[PDB]
């Protein structure tokens, strides 16, 4: 249901992570 | 010169980026693309009838990760959101 | 004689193709 | 009885997701006010 020099760090939990 | 970091200059605008073939369908008469953002996104060469996309050559973030001094001083390096081609 | 010229008159503002987006 | 009406419970949260976009209002503005942070942040390139 979810949607330069500008860079977007990942999140260090991944969505694998996050679900365990 | 294809797939490279280069310095462009089409007709009236520059930037650097790597210039590949599109699969998009300008019209006759349209010159430039843009990005939803107000960004050129692709360019019909002047020369051939050609629409290439351009992509900002890559860059990214340089971290070092060390143990601390007190410790040792061999380090390792993360280059940010490349690949291990670049560098 | 005077008519409803109801949606038309559109052209494009510039020469700058755009896709998918509201400009 | 009871596992029964929390089961039949837990079936509503599905269609009511899948219904209404809505129901995800807030976390769709934590994405939203941050895309509009971004392109304000992006267009301001073009202002003399
Ligand atoms: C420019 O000139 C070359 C001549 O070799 C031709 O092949 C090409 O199609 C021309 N481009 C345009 C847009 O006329
Ligand atoms: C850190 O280095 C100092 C010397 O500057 C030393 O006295 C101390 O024991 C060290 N700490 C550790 C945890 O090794
Ligand atoms: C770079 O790494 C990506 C991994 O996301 C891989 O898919 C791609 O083929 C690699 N390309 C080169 C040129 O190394």
């Amino acid at each position: 249901k979810v949607t330069n020099g500008l860079t977007v760090l990942p999140p260090l939990l991944t969505d694998e992570m996050i679900a365990q | 010169v294809k797939n490279k970091c280069v310095n462009f200059n089409f007709n009236g605008l520059t930037g650097t980026g790597v210039l590949t073939e599109s699969n998009k369908k300008f019209l006759p008469f349209q010159q430039f693309g843009r990005d939803i953002a107000d960004t050129t996104d692709a360019v019909r060469d002047p020369q051939t009838l050609e629409i290439l996309d351009i992509t900002p050559c890559s860059f990214g973030g340089v971290s070092v990760i060390t143990p601390g001094t007190n410790t040792s001083n061999e380090v390792a390096v993360l280059y940010q959101d490349v690949n291990c081609t670049e560098v | 004689a005077y008519t409803n010229s109801f949606t038309r008159g559109v052209y494009y503002p510039d020469k700058v193709f755009r896709s998918s987006v509201l400009h | 009885l009871i596992a029964n009406q929390f089961n039949s419970a837990i079936g509503k949260i599905q269609d009511s997701l899948s219904s209404t976009a809505s129901a995800l209002g807030k976390l769709q503005d934590v994405v939203n006010q941050n895309a509009q942070a971004l392109n304000t942040l992006v267009k301001q390139l073009s202002s003399n």
